């Protein structure tokens, strides 16, 4: 019928060459298979030598290839299964389980390379998104469909606060979410995968909540540069056929640039400033482009960031934060204080943090608390020093209502009840904008600064005043 | 398969491709594949024809059908485009239904000669009273605005396009300035929104968008200047005035460096191409005062440029500083210390301004620019805490009010006759006087007082825009006295 | 034939392309007329690109070559303990032919994401400063980076020689195999290295994997594989075995100049791209089977040579962004006194205390803070006595904390002897006593338990943990030797 054949005639590194008949060559970012002891080789379509010969690049190990061998062609850019039947499920960038669950039984598949969604079809207004933290709406808020940045590796619960938005937006908006690995460690892969089913954001008898599709550090770069696309197209599928507001995970975005720089070397192309392709700055947009909010539904994207020897002149960094829209930072001295999440509030910011957008009553509140605390960082130092009574009656006063906003940011983790026990609560846009408003104006002086550690909301900050209290009596 | 007109693709990668025919074809002649992606044949040779992709190409398979168009890459250009947004080919990206154009121009246009050109004049009110004091811009200038991520480049742009409005809704034509936004290498949402800000303060009627987002393939963000300048030319050469906006032209020559390292050429510094400067000098120079003969049309660009740390001694910043007529850099610590705009009156410059300024703001303001240089000097010279003689504090007290004074909100734009008041007073002192915190209140406070009062002092500066002797001192003894109480 | 044979078309730089071998596979052994073997890694439509294992002297050209079928395999098997190989597993000791209990080839796929455990078996080191501020688990890859002559081998070396504590034992889930990986060193040193372990009685479970210098880069390239596999033999049939890689810098030159005389792309400091996917696909191969798999483990200790503290070069980029840890060392902390100079600041390991014995962990939870705290204050010991008392107390702890982590080398101490050292140094029972003292302070004292307090050491070796009883019977019999000195 239409049976597409052709043969390798150059295999260099994880670079092979094949020949297909004339005039019948496959376009450009199609799926090659070549057959494998294993199982089977992919091969994605790059450029046309010329005379019926086509390069591409290898997306396994490429050790054992004879020039001669079939080669045979899907027709196709490389696919992935997209439905719910993906949640719950290790998907690799190929589109197959590698979980041993057996076959992801979907009804579609939709290829990894798409256009970014139209002009017409963008929306003409931003608008925030409720997470569920207060650290978050109050402070550095979550732009729907926008980029945000999560720094601070390991040691500051960085995974804790991943699956916690995971079971939040499912609760408040239902929509799932999506986790991409690229260049994940298969170490923390693996404790990964089955630290969510100690939580509870994934359940194999029950129902799954977020997609897994890690892409192995040991993989070739053609597949660590697509692993990205890959998460990307199944929550696309939930943007336009469910039109839910999910959520993409990647960690990290910077070894999605270094996989780009290593094949754009690999396949012969000039290197830009700095060593990086110079392709960079087209890549970076085929993908950022394509999560935005539509007239459907929204992808919001939570990818990690990584600054190179910690400057952020160099160009992967400068490229990723241009489409960064706020950044949640995670300090091992925030977490050091007892606070949890280690969210830090100075260095996290937001660019929907005006009142034109969360309103004039919303930003007045968050501006004086991030005042509050400014000014209390710089007393750090006398207080420590010559005591607290070197304070006037107005700077005294900052100081003891700092120590208990501060205190009152930390929350209990819904997802994290079989590691503390402690019950957790989510909190809205609504209660917490009136839950600093109050403690601002000076009305819970009297109330101790324990009764606002780890409270779910403000009705129950004085819950707990009361039993305190009574304890002592 | 007539090897004069058509031929067949050899080979495609790197988003350049090889044909084999056309022998027919111009030097930089527009093309379409079998897919229907138009192409450009950047360079010729014997035996083969090497044609850059303005689309994915995947599109491009290898032994394709390859036709040509016949004619250089261009763009529609007329009154039509106006409300409407496009993108570098000039198709509509909004939905509005097609583009009325009146005519077509090439994608490549030379700037008009020596002699048909002649010295700015018409000063062009940007609503921001720093700017428009310090380096104010004109009709035919080319005011670049340089600064690092998040400074208010664009708000400095912005603000001027919604500050024209008083003018294009007036009778007259020669007062009226069409403008034209460039996005390129930009987010969908972040032109979007930008869209929608100018539909709320109906600014779009008079304003034309040319779109080549970062998800576009390079080329297109590399033709996207060019064509959205012809936009422009055409209000030029009838005698209008118009004003393009390129944000942000570094983004451009990233991209152009792209084709030019994938077309295998001798990296330069910092991995630019050595034809760098030829790139944004050709667009700049398109932007003049025609002479009267030509129509006394004008075209005034803002070229955008983003620098790393506060450095403007880097390559593509002082390239195109030895092109535009004046910078004004943005630096991000007096941005973030509230002082906004955050122009740094230290590295502002204006090549043509006071020939563009209007004179009541040129009598009022004497040697306001370099007095602020010498501030920052004296002003960083003595925030160690030592103790300083008389002269050199008398200096610092002065400038802390003037700098507080430059300081503005945005989409707050304030008329050249509420300028004017507000730098005298600056300079003669009474506002050293007052106290720092009151600076702010007493701008408002202040211009309310000629309204209810002396209000025929804003009429006089508004038509005539020129102090005279006399106007001089009746405005003196009407500021003394609201000094005093 | 043509087909299982080929024509030397062109030979030199160690790297000859053949013509012919059509059937030939990719990265397969060949064999030449001399007797010289090489492997092919470029496989082009006209010829193929060979790399040689030995001095291209004996290759000429027109010369014949023929196929091997067989791709880069070594054996493995416990035949090679005490034993010293070369790259691709021939003796070079002359203690006769090994006893391999099969082959393994040169590449092997990492274990898959799901037959894994978390990291949860210690490895012991022997080094206090190590195993009480850094832990290492078998499966970990732990990093030691620094300067040349810093300390580097000293930390692995002692490691292996650590492990006749359990080795010479009769439980084998206790048991570690240590698998040294000579990469780049010249002969002299090797013989060295291997007669040290022996006068410790080290060689009876160490392999020896020499890639001396002189030896061609392909050599230098497939050791590291090579000796991998050796390993995992262990790991697979359920045990444990560490391999350390001293050092991946030289690797990465080997390969850099293979991958350069081949002409392929060169990259940052002329580093092909594939330079990362070769480290990554080197580390990932050690890990921890679950209980299925056999529980098997295998641990890593590369070695990366920096250029003067610069870790922000590509190579070490690569390895410390692979790894889970480093043990950073400094040549100035060796002049001081310090050795090893293992600095505590950046040393980190993300496993932690998930690998550490519990009977330490307890009194390690707190070391790390004191140390944390006297970094900081650093500065404040140059200075006179006007230091408050506060921050004193710290200096009074660090130099004394600092002075206890110096050990010296070929000296590893178990458990049991660690925990009384930091217990008594944590509390404070050494404040008292001179910072010149501290040195036989730990000789004396250990000593001391041994004679009277034996069986508390015994029960932590057993046991492993300390309990409220423990805690009591140890700090008492510190007391009383901290009163009696
Ligand atoms: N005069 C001002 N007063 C207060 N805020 C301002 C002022 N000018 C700009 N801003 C704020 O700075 C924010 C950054 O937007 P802006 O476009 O000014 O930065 P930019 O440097 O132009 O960014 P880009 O160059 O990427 O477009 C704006 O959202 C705006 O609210
Ligand atoms: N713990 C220690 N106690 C005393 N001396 C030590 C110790 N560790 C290392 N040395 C000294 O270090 C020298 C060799 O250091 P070492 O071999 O550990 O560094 P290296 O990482 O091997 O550096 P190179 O890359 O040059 O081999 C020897 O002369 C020895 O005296
Ligand atoms: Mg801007
Ligand atoms: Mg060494």
């Amino acid at each position: 019928s239409t049976p597409i054949t052709g043969k390798v005639t150059a295999v260099i590194g994880a670079i092979v060459d094949v020949h297909f008949e004339q005039s019948e060559l496959p376009a450009i970012l199609n799926a090659l298979e070549i057959k494998t002891p294993q199982g089977k080789l992919v091969l994605e379509v790059a450029q046309h030598l010329g005379e019926n010969t086509v390069r591409t690049i290898a997306m396994d190990g490429t050790e054992g290839l004879v020039r001669g061998e079939k080669v045979l062609d899907t027709g196709g850019p490389i696919s992935v299964p997209v439905g719910r039947e993906t949640l719950g499920r290790i998907i690799n960038v190929i589109g197959e389980p590698i979980d041993e669950r057996g076959p992801i039984k979907s009804k579609l598949r939709k290829p990894i390379h798409a256009d970014p969604p139209s002009f017409a079809e963008q929306s003409t207004s931003a608008e925030i998104l409720e997470t569920g933290i207060k650290v978050v709406d109050l402070l550095a808020p979550y732009a729907r469909g926008g980029k945000i940045g999560l720094f601070g590796g390991a040691g500051v619960g960085k995974t804790v606060f991943i699956q916690e938005l995971i079971n939040n937006i499912a609760k408040a908006h239902g929509g799932f979410s999506v986790f991409t690995g690229v260049g994940e460690r298969t170490r923390e892969g693996n404790d990964l995968y089955r630290e969510m089913k100690e939580t509870g954001v994934i359940n194999l008898e029950g129902e799954s909540k977020v997609a897994l599709v890690f892409g192995q550090m040991n993989e070739p770069p053609g597949a660590r540069a697509r692993v990205a696309l890959t998460g990307l197209t199944i929550a696309e599928y939930f943007r336009d056929e469910e039109g839910q507001d999910v959520l993409l995970f990647i960690d990290n975005i910077f070894r999605f640039t270094q996989a780009g720089s290593e094949v754009s070397a690999l396949l012969g192309r000039i290197p830009s400033a700095v060593g990086y392709q110079p392709t960079l700055a087209t890549d970076m947009g085929l993908l950022q482009e394509r999560i935005t909010t539509t007239k459907k539904g929204s992808v919001t994207s939570v990818q990690a960031v990584y600054v190179p020897a910690d400057d952020l002149t160099d160009p992967a960094p400068a490229t990723t934060f241009a489409h960064l829209d706020a950044t949640t930072v995670l300090s091992r001295g925030i977490s050091e204080l007892g606070i949890y999440p280690a969210v830090d509030p100075l260095d996290s910011k937001s660019r929907l943090l005006d009142a034109a957008v969360v309103g004039q009553e919303h930003y007045d509140v968050a501006s004086k608390v991030q005042e509050t605390l400014q000014t209390y960082k710089s007393l750090q130092d006398i207080i420590a020093i010559l005591g607290m009574d070197e304070l006037s009656e107005q700077d005294k006063l900052t100081v003891e209502r700092a120590r208990k906003i501060q205190r009152f940011l930390s929350q209990p983790f819904a997802v994290a009840e079989v590691f503390t026990g402690i019950p957790g609560k989510l909190v809205r846009l609504k209660d917490t904008v009136a839950s600093f408003k109050a403690v601002l104006e000076g009305k819970y002086d009297n109330i101790p600064e324990h009764a606002f550690y780890m409270v779910g909301g403000i009705e129950d900050v004085v819950a707990k005043a009361e039993k305190l209290a009574a304890e002592a009596n | 398969a007539n090897l004069n007109e058509t031929g067949r693709v050899l080979a495609v990668g790197d988003g350049i491709a090889r044909v084999f025919g056309l022998n027919n074809i111009q030097a930089e002649e527009l093309v379409e594949f079998s897919s229907g992606v138009k192409g450009m044949a950047l360079n010729l040779e014997p035996g083969q024809v090497g044609i850059v992709l303005f689309g994915s190409d995947r599109l491009v398979k290898e032994g394709e059908l390859v036709k040509r168009t016949g004619n250089i890459v261009d763009v529609p250009v007329g009154p039509g485009l106006l409300g409407r947004v496009v993108d570098a080919l000039g198709n509509p990206i909004d939905g509005k239904g097609p583009i009325d154009a009146a005519g077509r121009s090439r994608a490549q246009v030379k700037a008009p000669g020596i002699l048909p050109r002649r010295s700015v004049h018409e000063p062009v009110q940007t609503g921001l009273k720093a700017v428009d004091a310090l380096v104010p811009i004109g009709r035919g200038q080319r005011e670049l605005i340089i600064g690092d991520r998040q400074t208010g480049k664009t708000a400095v742009a912005l603000d001027t396009i919604l500050n024209q409005k008083r003018w294009n809704n007036g009778s007259d034509e020669s007062k009226k300035l069409y403008c034209v936004y460039v996005a390129v290498g930009q987010k969908r949402s972040t032109v979007a929104q930008l869209v929608q800000t100018l539909e709320q303060h109906d600014a779009m009627k008079y304003s034309i968008i040319v779109a080549a987002t970062a998800s576009e393939a390079a080329p297109l963000q590399y033709l996207a200047p060019f064509t959205a300048a012809s936009i422009g030319e055409w209000f030029r050469d009838n005698g209008k005035h118009a004003l393009i906006v390129y944000d942000d032209l570094s983004k451009q020559a990233v991209a152009y460096r792209q084709l030019s390292l994938l077309l295998r050429r001798p990296p330069g510094r910092e991995a630019y191409p050595g034809d760098v400067f030829y790139l944004h000098s050709r667009l700049l120079e398109r932007a003049a005062k025609l002479s009267e003969k030509e129509g006394s049309g004008s075209l005034t660009a803002l070229p955008v440029i983003e620098t790393q740390g506060g450095d403007v001694s880097a390559y593509i910043p002082t390239n195109v500083i030895s092109i535009t007529d004046g910078q004004i850099f943005l630096e991000a610590e007096l941005f973030y210390k509230g002082i906004r705009p955050a122009i740094n009156v230290g590295l502002s410059v204006s090549r043509v301004g006071s020939a563009a300024q209007v004179k009541a703001l040129k009598q009022v303001a004497g040697s306001l620019k370099l007095f602020l240089a010498q501030y920052r000097e004296v002003a960083a010279f003595a925030q160690f805490g030592s103790d300083l003689d008389a002269s050199t504090k008398q200096t610092l007290v002065r400038g802390e009010r003037l700098t507080q004074l430059l300081k503005q909100n945005q989409y707050s734009p304030l008329a050249t006759e509420e300028q004017v008041p507000l730098i005298y007073a600056g300079v003669n002192g009474h506002l050293d006087g007052i106290e720092l915190s009151r600076i702010g209140e007493f701008e408002s406070s202040f211009l309310s007082y000629l309204k209810s009062n002396h209000n025929e002092l804003l009429t006089e500066i508004r038509e005539k825009g020129e102090l005279s002797k006399e106007l001089l001192a009746s405005l003196k003894s009407a500021t003394e006295s609201f000094v005093a109480t």
